[PDB]
Formats: C-alpha cells, structure tokens, sequence
C-alpha cells in the first residue's frame, strides 16, 4: 500500500475526479461521490444502494459467500447490506400496500377485540353458590371477626 | 448486463430467458402435470404467434409488455429447486467443504496413515508448481495492449502443457464431501 | 452400479388424461410433444389412486370386524 | 502486604540474571507461584476487614482485584511471548520488567489504607502503560494512542488530588479506617459541588465514562496484547475502586447530583451497544463493549444500595476475565491472518475446531449466560436499578438484546459461513494459545460454583 | 344463547346481568323458602385438600370419588360410578342455578309489567 | 438385502410395512368404535338440557297480581 | 450461440484434469492403517451406584439439615386410619340421595 | 390494465423491469465494454495472484483496506462544521439525554413524595 | 440414499428423455447430434430441452450454460462435471 492510494479530500477538479475514478477502479462516469455537506464521507463513492442478495448468484463471483469481486469498490454500508442483514429484493407486492393492508388488519381485530371486550357472552345462569358464608375462614379471612350471614336458599 | 464472458444480454437472450422464467411460474401456479402441460402448450402458442416479427422496436415493445404480464401474474412463492440458489438444501454442505491445503498443515503421525494418497498428492504438487511457469508464460504473451478485455481464460494450445490457472478449478472439494 | 432401463416404446398416452389434454389441444389447434414422457406417472402401479374418504377409511374393514368380534365377546362373558 | 511485595520486587533479579532463552519460563513459574500464594488473603470477618499495618489493609473487595491481577501477570507472559520472538535480548528483558513493575504498582494501589498513597499508585500505573502502548505497538496511531490515554486522565486527576489535599487540610487525615468514623454530612453548597466534581471526574475518566471514553477505542486497538489486556481487564477497575473508596465522604449530596452522570451512562450503553452493532474491527468492537459494562458499572455505583455494589464488583470481575479472553482470542486471529479486518476471515470453523469452541464459550460468557458470574453482577445491578425508578428497566432489556445482537454477530463473522479462498496460512492451533484460552475461562467457570468470595465487602 | 340478542339487541332492563344477581330478595314470592344443607364438614373439607373451586354444595361426593381412585390403584377405570354421581350432582347444581337465573328474568319482567300498568292508569 | 431402487416404474414393497400398516389402521378403528360404542356420552352428550322457558310459575316464586 | 471452439477445448482439458484428480481420490486396500491398540453393565454402572451415592447423600446429608425436604401431607378421607396413634376419621353424614 | 409497480427504499425496482436496461444505444454498449474491460483485467489479476505455488498466505486487496480506512480514520478531515451538522449534533447528543432526564427526574419525585406520605405500598420491600 | 451417478447412466438418462420427445423422431438422433442443424430445432425447444433434463435429474441449470449447451454429449459432460462423477 502507498499514500496515494487512499481516500482524500472531496475532489473538486475534473482532473481530480479522474484520478480518483482511477484510483477506485472504475469509469470516471460512473464515479459519483457523496455531496460534500460536511459530513466526514470524503471522496468515495456512491454505490446504487442495493443489498447482495440482488447480485447475480450463479456468476463465478470472488466471494461467494458475500456475492463480491476482488479489487472492486466496497459500499460504505456493506456490513449493512450483506446476506445475513437487511434485504432490499424486489417485492411482488407494493410495499405501501402491504403497509396499509397490514395496519388495516391489526386495528380492525384490535377494535372488534374492545366492541367484543364491551358486549361479552356468557350462559343463563345464577352466581354459583358457595357454603360458610362464601367460606370465609377458607379464604384466609380472620376467625375471630365473625363474617357477615349469607344464606342461600334451596330453588 | 451482468456475464462472465459477455458485457450484455442481446435480444434473443432475453426472450429465451422470460420463456424459461415464464414456464418455471406457470409449472409453479398448477400443481398437476396435466394442466401444466395444457397451458405450458397455450404459452408455446402465445410466443410462437409473434416469433417472426422482424420490426426490431416492436420486438422491444412486445417483450416490454410480455415482462410486465410476467410481473403482474407470477407466484408469491415460486418453486425452487433445493441446490438452488434460495432453496433449503442451498449451500448447506460448505461447512464441510475443507480445502485442500490443509493436507499440507497435517501432522507426520497421521500423513503416514495413507503413504499412497500423499505420495500422489506429491506428484500432482510437482507437477503444478513445474507447469506454472509455463502456463503464466502462455498467459502474458496472449494477453492484448490494457490487459484481457473478456474473462475467458485460452486453452492449452502446446503439447504436454496444462490450461493456465487449472489448480483451483481441477481440486475444488466435491458437492459431497 | 449397472441401473438398467425399461423399454422406452411402452411409454404411450393411452388411459390417462393426457389424451384428454390431447383432445383439447387437437380441437384448439395444437400439439403437445411431452406427453410421453410425462405418461410414466399416469400408467403402471401409480394408476388408480384412491379417494379422501378411501384414504381416511384405510383400514376400517379389519377394525370393523374386530369391533364386532370384541363386542360379541364382551356380551358372553358378561352372561 | 510485605509478603507479596517482595517477591514481585524480586521477579526483576529473576528477569535479568535468567539465561539467554529461559526468561519467559522462570518468569511464568515464580509468577505462577506468586498467584498461588495469593489466596492467602482470603481470610475475611463479616464484621473486620484485614488490615496488615499502619499503610496497608485489605477488604473484601480489593482481594478479588489483587487475586485477579497477581493471576492475569503469568498469562500476560504467556500471551506476550510470540510477537517478541524476534525482539533484542534486552528488549525482552525490559518488557517483562515493565509488566513485573505495572504488576506491582497495582498491587500496591488496592492495599492502600491511604488516599494519597493510592492516588500516587493509581497515577503511578500510567507510566508503564504509556511506555508499552507507545514502544511496543503495532501502528502508527498509537503514538496518538500515546496522548489521548494519558492527558485525558491527568485532567481528571490534578483538579483530584487538590481535593485529596483539601480533605487533609479539613478531616485531619486521610486514612480510610479513620474516616469511616469521622465522616461528616455534605450540605448543598456550589463548593461542595466543585469538590464532588474534582473527586469523580477522574474515575469517571479512568472507568470510562460515555462522552470521555475516547481514549478507550484508540488505546486498545493500537496496543499489543499485553497493553489490551492490562487496559481491559484491570486497569478499568481502578476507576470503580476509588468510586467505592471516595463515595462514602461525598454524602449526601450524591442524591441530586448523580442524575446527569446517570442519564449519560444510561444512554451511553445504548449508544456504544448500536455502535458495536456495526464496528468493522474486531478489537474496536471489544473495546465499545468495554465502555458499555464499565458505564453500568458506574451506574451500580452511583445509585449507591448494597445489591448495586455486590452487581458492581461481580460484574468488574466478569468483565475482566471475558474481555481479557476476548483480546486474546482477537490477538490468536490477528497473529494468524495479519490483519485487524472482522469480514476477512470467515469460516473458521470448519478449519479451527477447538478455537471455535472457545469463541463460543466466550461469546457465551459475553452476553451473560447464567449461572455464571457475568449474569450474577448484571442481574443484581439491574434489581438494583429497578429498586431505584422503574422505568430505567426498558433501558436496560434493549440494552441485553443489543448485546445479543453483537456478541452472536462477532461469532458468526468469525466463525461460520463459507471460509476464505484467498487465505491459506491458517496453522492448526498451537498448545501456548490453547493453554491460554483454557487458563482464562476455567476460573470464570469455576468462580459461578462460589460467588461469594467476589459479592463485595458487604457479603 | 337467544338471551345474548335479547339484552343486547333488545332491551336491557328486562334482561338480568350475570355481574349482580339476585337483586328481588329471596323471600318475595316464595312462602318460607328452605336453605341448602351442606354435607361435608369443615374439617373434613379442611384435611382432604380440596380446592377452593371445587368445594361446592356437594363435595362430599368428590371426597368419596377421591377415595375411590387412591384406594383402587392402579385400576383407573374400576369405579367410575363415583364420577357419575359427582357429575349428576353438579348437573343438578347447574340445573338449580338456571332456574335461579329464569327467576330473575320472570321477576324482572313482571316489575316492567307493573310500571307498565302504572303508566297506563297514570 | 436390500431393496434396489426401480427407475420410473412402482417401488419395490416389503410385506411387513404393509403388514403393520394395516395393522396399525384397523387397531385405530377398532378403538374408536370400542371407545364409542361404550362411552358414547362425551361426544353426544353427558346430561339433558332442561327448557328455562318449560319451568312452572309457581316453582319460581312468581307471585301474581 | 455454441461453445466456442477455444474454450471447448480448455473445458475438455479441464474435464480430464478432474477426472484424473478424482480418480486420483481413491484409497487403496491397506489405507488407513491404524496404529496397533458383561450383560449388566449399563444396569449397574448408571443405575445403581448413583442411586447407591445420591441416596447416602439425601440419607445422611440433605435430611440431616432442616426444612431440606420438606412434603406435602398426605390427604386423610373419612374411613381412613391413622397409623402413627391409631385414630379412626369418623364417616360423613348419611347422604340426602338423589337418584 | 397491470398495477405498476413502485419502487421503494427497501424494495427496489426489479432488473427486467428497468426501462433503461432496454437502450441498444451506442453509449451504453461502450460503457459496458469499458466496464467489462475494467472487470476482467482485475480478474485477471487477483487469479494471477491467487494461483501461485510459491504464495503461502494473504491476497491483499486494496478496496477492503481503502474501505476500512474510510470508514474510520476519515471521518474528521472530511468533515466541516455547518447548520446541518450542528442541528443534528444537537438533537441527537443532548435531546435523549435531556428526555430522559426528565423522566427519570419526575418519576423519582413522584415515588419520593408518595413515599413520604406514607401512601406508597412498602410492606415487605426490605431488599433494596 | 442417494445412489452414485456413472457416465453410462447419465447418456442412457438423457438419450430416454430425448427419445421420448416427439419433436425428434428417435431413428436418426445420435448422442453426437446438434439441435439446431442435425435435428433441425428451435431456440424454444432447446429452452424445453433444458428444462426437460433439469426436471429429470433434479437440479438447475443456470442459463449462461444452458444457451451453450446444444448436443447431448455437451449435457452429459455438463452434468458429469457437475456431479463429480467417475471418482
Ligand atoms: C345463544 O345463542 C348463545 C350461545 C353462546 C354464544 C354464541 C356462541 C357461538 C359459537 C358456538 C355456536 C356455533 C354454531 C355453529
């Protein structure tokens, strides 16, 4: 490795665009590098943001395992963007339908969970009835405070 | 656009490609090889109707409007072969797939538990490492001004000499190890 | 190591639903070319396969008679 | 505290009238003998702490420090002595002098029964740490390495030190037996803040602290294997020792005053986790991971109940043999492959078996399986913290899946997928690293069976 | 499950609630109503450790069951008649319990009538 | 030995699987019709299920007026 | 588009370079040559004495400290004996039948 | 007739479904040919170094040290000072700290005026 | 399981799938026999052909080999090389 050969400062001459394409392997053309708002990326460059899992997969590829080459430019998200992380395939349905179908589901079982919650179902009958006074020594209660009489009677 | 030998698909390609893509999804919609069979004719028909067209932009329409009917109509979950690249047996077996150079790290204790199989291995390392040169000569005499312009690799054009750079193709582990 | 095949001129579209697909075809315009070697699956013991209600009363027969059988038995011990 | 002074004053005879090539193994023997003798500290009362004399004592809590630093030194050998093959005979001789010197000014800053004594140690410490970072590295950037470690901690330690001095001007003294009878209550004033201030800043420095932990990534990741192990492992620790030590005077006005600190370790942990998630070097990845535990150390100190402390103690302790255990497995593979790159090296399972089982245990140790050590003090920091508000819980589950989320990754980055073509210099494991990993994890191992002899001096 | 479509899609004061009931006192309308007898004693329910749930009216059935099936091992299914006469018990204390139940319906029905007939003359 | 795999044709079968296949199948239905024939009452029903509407006013305590 | 004829016939060589090394895989008769060296076992070995060793241990170690083992009485039904002194639960109270 | 399909952020537009995939023109066959060219000659040489017999060790690749040198020791020189780095600095460094010191803050408060008044439920909490 | 593969069987495998073709009259083929001027094919009946072998013997073939595979001794050194057969 040697000085010149690693990333600088952002290329503003076309002659620096060109050594810098050079330098990254690539056509001056296709050498797009991040706008320089301040924020630290410097000159390199801006890949079309895709996952690996959209490169081909049956090419004889340098790293089969992360669907790369050998010398050619690494995204600046590439730990991001490998096949055991975030994927970024092409769905067959729209994700702003998916979205809203899925919204529409949950909020719909959640509201017809509380309607049903409000008017719940039960069966025909009486509280069941139980003797000594509801079992009030068999509740825990104090045996000394002698409970209230509840009595129930025979129906 | 992206081929190890060629820079681009051409026409015929894509046709070809959408064909196969288009039957694999309609052998993937009807389960029984019947129906598949009735409506893998009907498809036959539908590309055969518009196979000798010779306006070239309404060739690019019709393959335009045939990729959009793929795309509208395919299967959530199309079939996939278990090699396949997205199927479940896929690279499963890499965890056992041990390259050969560890042979070279074994230990003499154990190197002399197979003498013939090592002494072949010997025999295959000298004849790499003699033919080397000759096939990295042969590579930099054929390669054009700025480097190859394809990646397809030259035979061995001379007797006795092997392709160049035969050694990692020839002895890759199986598909079975 | 020697797996030898079966003759291929017995691979005929006879009896299955591939000459119903051929019919279909012939009356619509077409050919089909593969129904030879997809007539393997139709003919042979892969032939008459049965029903659901078959399938879920795979082996009522037997079961039947034995119920019979222990229930009869069950009465006369039970005298 | 005599009887393990003088044979650790005494390696440095062994180390330089040794033969031309026997150095590395008498220094292991009577370092190995050293440790063994350091169990003898364990007599602890429930009531009395153990104090030797007028200079040096010895609590339930800096025994396990001292057993763990007079252990760490044989293995601190053991790991140094295969970078240093080609190194001069004098070169040698004067790096394991510096490791016997940092060992036994460390172990001399945790029996100090004096404030000043201890501080004069703890700042003692730095100077051969800054001479290995800076001669026995590896990079360039560890001469930069060489700056942010030490200025950063001597701008928390002189305003300290003034502090120190003060309590001598005011208490009369300052050992630590007397002033645990002749405390006094700190009222609410702006003087009592600046001196609460000058007292924490510099373990807030040394611990560290999120917001001051730059220097931790930069000093780790240059330095050789003996440095990362002495930052990791021990030198983090000195940090919560005088936190211990010094919270006790600063009372009570640590109620309304640890809130910001709190809030910063709180967020800090979330903050260095997700940067964690997404570290390219394996070493930086240790090292965030460090600051992470150590700011819920400071957490467990600064809200100050019992259960904090007996979490902070178990949890310094874990931490310093499993980050210890990390770098030494970051150093096997940087040895193997020559490169610090976490993606390079993939797949070495099906190559190393017997190190991928113990990348395994380690990661396994990291994210605090139970029943061992590392469970122990993060569970009891965490009742603690639920004792003190209930919401500060959600800040810490996150936190554990975080963990789980990188500690996993750097074994599978590591370990599984398909291996490398490129790279075929992979030698099967030697005996020496293997001797290592087993030496640092069968104590961690074995420490879960009896606890308590690392729940603090409050047991 | 008609009374559900009654009370909710009908009206809700003739309908009884299963949250409070009874609101008519047990002595309107029935001359001098008889209480249930309980069987099993205290003591006996206190050492056979039944569960709380399961201390009904009638439990003393279920210890006699219980100690059927310890004292029958390992013959599982010898006396099943024990189970029998527990079910019919609790069947019968179901039966009580909807009678309970279309009594506070009736009642409640007729106290409609009433101000019924009270709007009417008024 | 062994059984030796056919190429498009029936599979090679072994009498025992079928054997205890059947087996296995009439032992199921056997104890599904024992199991009905004498339980009967967990299925259909255990108890008869009274009318509300069939009770009686004066076992009700209705008092009428 | 065919095979073009120059890399047919560099996969031709390559094919036969890997057919020779595949062949070359096989071992022969003598490889590997390794270096020179109770019915009731399993019921005794695994069984017994650990029910020998952990029964002396809940014997004379576990239920010598108290409240180690600690049991849920067992259910006293009327009709029953006691055998620790001999009282007899009297039986319940004559049956209101129903059926 | 067909729903079109929206290319998204995490669901990308698919490749036979990209209209400028179909442009036969000129500029883009060069293109292609150029990036083919610049492709094989890297092949060619990583091959060439992969299959020596003599090299026992690591092929070095220029792009992973240059991307592991960018993401980390080229942050600081290329970064300058401005409203939108500041504004985000601002809310991301000292918002959550702020945020959750207020909870935290009010939370702690309202617990320690319940437990003054006794109001708050300390029955058996003797662990703290 | 998974009973080994010789060259033999996999030219015997594809001669019965091309045999059973009705496109290709069987009487005139031969193993060393191109599609498109032996036999007189099409490009979609060569795409039929390779689909036809991948649903035989199990596998996929991609379509950068598919397009130059044209002759059934070209398939059968195909699938030799990629089931390492002959070992
Ligand atoms: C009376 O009608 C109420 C019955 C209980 C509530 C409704 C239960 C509905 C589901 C069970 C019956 C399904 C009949 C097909």
């Amino acid at each position: 490795i040697t000085k010149d050969m690693l990333p600088g400062p952002y290329p503003k001459t076309p002659e620096e665009r060109a050594a810098a394409a050079k330098k990254y392997n690539m056509r001056v053309e296709d050498y797009e590098p991040y706008p320089d708002d301040g924020m630290g990326y410097g000159d390199y460059p801006k890949l079309p943001d895709r996952s690996q899992q959209e490169r081909d997969p049956w090419y004889d590829w340098d790293h089969p395992d992360l669907r790369l080459n050998w010398g050619e430019p690494m995204h600046w998200d590439l730990d991001m963007y490998i096949r055991n992380r975030v994927d970024t395939s092409p769905t067959p349905v729209n994700w702003n339908l998916m979205c809203k179908h899925l919204f529409g589901f949950v909020a719909f079982m959640l509201f017809m969970f509380w309607v049903g919650e409000t008017y719940p179902t039960y069966q025909p009958v009486g509280p069941k009835q139980y003797p000594y006074n509801n079992l009030y020594l068999e509740r825990g209660g104090d045996p000394n405070k002698e409970p209230e009489p509840v009595v129930h009677y025979e129906i | 656009a992206f081929l190890p030998s060629a820079a681009y698909l051409t026409h015929q390609q894509k046709v070809l490609q959408l064909y196969k893509r288009a039957l694999r999804h309609l052998e993937s919609r009807c389960v029984h090889r019947d129906k598949y069979r009735y409506f893998a004719c009907l498809l036959r028909a539908r590309f055969d109707e518009h196979k000798n067209e010779k306006d070239m932009v309404k060739a690019t329409q019709l393959l335009r409007e045939a990729e959009k009917e793929f795309w509208h109509g395919q299967h959530p979950q199309p079939y996939i072969f278990p090699e396949s690249p997205g199927g479940t047996s896929y690279e499963r077996y890499e965890c056992y797939k041990v390259p050969e150079w560890c042979l070279d790290d074994w230990h003499p204790s154990e190197k002399a538990m197979y003498p013939d199989y090592f002494a072949k291995r010997e025999q295959w390392k000298k004849l790499r490492r003699e033919s080397w040169e000759r096939e990295v000569k042969q590579l930099q005499e054929e390669t054009p001004v700025g480097g190859p312009r394809t990646e397809a690799l030259p035979p061995a054009r001379k007797q006795g000499d092997l392709p160049p750079l035969w050694w990692h193709i020839v002895t890759r582990p199986r598909e079975r190890p | 190591s020697k797996m030898e095949l079966p003759d291929y001129k017995q691979w005929k579209i006879e009896g299955t639903p591939l000459e119903t697909v051929q019919e279909k075809l012939a009356a619509r315009g077409l050919r089909d070319p593969w129904g030879r070697n997809e007539a393997w699956r139709y003919m042979g013991g892969f032939a008459n396969n049965v029903s659901f209600v078959g399938a879920l009363l795979k082996g009522f027969k037997w079961g039947f008679a034995a119920f019979v059988v222990a229930v009869g038995a069950e009465y006369y011990l039970e005298s | 505290m005599l009887k393990y002074i003088i044979p650790t004053m005494m390696l440095m005879p062994l180390t330089w009238l040794s033969k031309n090539s026997m150095i590395w193994i008498n220094t292991t023997l009577h370092s190995l003998l050293i440790s063994l003798t350091s169990l003898l500290l364990l007599n602890q009362f429930g009531d009395n702490s153990l104090n030797f004399s007028l200079t040096f004592f010895s609590d339930s809590l800096s025994t396990p420090l001292l057993i763990l630093t007079m252990w760490l030194l044989p293995l601190m050998l053991m790991a140094s002595q295969h970078h240093l093959s080609k190194e001069n005979l004098a070169r040698k001789k004067l790096f394991i002098s510096m490791l016997i010197l940092l060992q036994l000014f460390l172990i001399m800053t945790f029996t100090a029964t004096e404030l000043i004594f201890f501080y004069i140690m703890f700042e003692a410490t730095l100077v051969p740490t800054l001479i290995i970072i800076t001669r026995w590295g590896n990079q360039t950037e560890r001469l930069n390495a060489g700056l942010y470690f030490l200025f950063y901690t001597l701008a928390g330690s002189l305003p300290l030190l003034v502090a120190l001095i003060y309590i001598q001007n005011t208490m009369g003294s300052l050992n630590f037996l007397i002033l645990q009878y002749w405390v006094q209550p700190m009222p609410n004033s702006w003087s009592n803040t600046f001196m609460w201030l000058a007292c924490m800043m510099a373990f807030m420095v040394k611990m560290p602290l999120y917001g001051l932990h730059l220097w931790l990534p930069k000093a780790h990741v240059e330095a050789p294997i003996a440095g990362s192990m002495v930052l990791a492992a021990i030198l983090l620790k000195l940090g919560g020792y005088g936190m211990m030590r010094i919270t006790l005077l600063l009372n009570p006005i640590t109620d309304f005053m640890a809130y910001p600190f709190i809030m910063l370790s709180l967020w800090g942990m979330i903050m260095t986790s997700s940067i964690c998630l997404r570290q390219t070097d394996l070493k930086s990845l240790i090292a965030y991971s460090s600051v992470s535990h150590m700011a819920l150390v400071i957490v467990a100190i600064l809200i100050q109940t019992p259960w904090s402390y007996m979490g902070a103690t178990a949890l310094m302790i874990a931490h310093g043999l499993t980050s210890s255990m990390l770098f030494c497995l970051a150093n096997s593979n940087y040895e193997r492959v020559h490169s610090r790159t976490m993606i390079l090296a993939r797949g070495l399972q099906t190559l190393l078996p017997l190190m991928a089982a113990w990348w395994l245990l380690a990661s396994l140790t990291n994210l605090a399986l139970p029943p061992s050590i590392n469970l122990i003090g993060e569970l009891f920091v965490v009742m603690s913290t639920f004792s003190w508000s209930n919401i500060t819980i959600i800040l810490m589950g996150l936190n554990m899946v975080i963990t789980a989320l990188y500690s996993l990754y750097m074994l599978i980055t590591t370990q599984r997928g398909k291996h490398t073509h490129h790279i075929n210099n992979i030698l099967p494991s030697f005996t020496r690293e293997n001797a290592l990993m087993s030496l640092h994890m069968l104590p961690l191992l074995l420490l879960s069976l009896n606890p308590k002899i690392i729940l603090g001096p409050l047991y | 499950g008609a009374h559900l479509a009654r009370r909710y899609l009908g009206d809700a004061s003739v309908e009884p609630e299963p949250l409070r009931m009874p609101t008519f006192p047990p002595d309107y309308g029935f001359p001098e109503r008889k209480e249930r007898e309980m069987v099993a004693t205290q003591q006996e329910m206190n050492d056979a450790q039944l569960v709380l749930q399961q201390r009904d009216y009638c439990a003393h059935y279920l210890i006699r069951f219980l100690k059927c099936k310890r004292d029958s091992f390992p013959n599982f299914l010898a006396c099943k008649h024990e189970q029998h006469d527990w079910d019919y018990c609790e069947h019968l204390d179901y039966v009580k319990r909807m009678k309970e139940f279309e009594r506070e319906r009736r009642l409640l029905q007729r106290k409609k009538r009433r101000e019924q007939r009270e709007a009417d003359m008024a | 030995a062994h059984i030796e795999p056919r190429y498009r044709q029936f599979p090679q079968l072994t009498r025992s699987q079928v054997i205890q296949a059947e087996f296995f199948s009439a032992t199921m239905w056997f104890w599904i019709l024992w199991r009905f024939w004498h339980d009967s009452d967990a299925v259909l029903g255990h108890f008869p299920y009274p009318d509300p509407s069939q009770w009686t006013d004066e076992e009700l305590g209705i008092p009428p007026d | 588009s065919g095979y073009t004829p120059d890399e047919k016939l560099r996969l031709q060589q390559l094919r036969e370079l890997r057919r020779r090394w595949l062949k070359d895989q096989e071992l022969s008769p003598r490889e590997p040559v390794l270096p020179p060296r109770r019915h009731s076992i399993f019921a005794f070995t695994h069984v017994l004495i650990p029910v020998w060793i952990i029964h002396y241990y809940l014997k004379y170690h576990v239920t010598t400290k108290p409240y180690t083992i600690v049991e849920k009485k067992p259910r006293i039904f009327p009709g029953d004996t006691i055998l620790e002194t001999g009282e007899v639960i009297p039986p319940m109270k004559e049956f209101p039948d129903q059926h | 007739s067909f729903p079109k399909y929206e290319p998204s952020r995490l669901a990308s537009l698919p490749t036979t479904l990209d209209p400028a995939e179909y442009d036969i023109s000129s500029e883009t066959r060069k293109a292609q040919a150029e990036r083919l060219a610049i492709r094989s000659r890297l092949k060619r040489e990583y091959q060439l170094q992969y299959n020596d017999p003599s090299r026992r060790g690591v092929v070095e690749d220029p792009a992973l040290i240059r991307w592991t040198c960018a993401r980390s020791a080229n942050v600081y020189p290329n970064f300058r000072p401005n409203t939108k780095t500041s504004l985000l600095g601002a809310l991301f460094g000292i918002g959550p700290l702020i945020f959750w010191y207020y909870v935290f803050k009010t939370d702690r408060d309202r617990k320690e005026k319940l437990i003054q008044e006794g109001k708050l439920d300390r029955t058996f909490n003797i662990s703290y | 399981d998974a009973p080994p593969l010789t060259l033999e069987g996999i030219k015997d495998r594809v001669l019965y799938v091309l045999k059973l073709y009705d496109k290709i009259d069987p009487e005139k083929l031969s193993v060393n026999s191109h599609f498109m001027k032996d036999l007189g094919l099409d490009s979609l009946d060569q795409v039929e052909i390779i689909m036809a072998m991948e649903d035989e013997f199990g596998f996929e073939i991609p379509d950068i080999d598919a397009e130059k595979l044209m002759c059934p001794q070209e398939i059968v050194d195909y699938i030799a090389d990629k089931k390492d057969v002959y070992e």
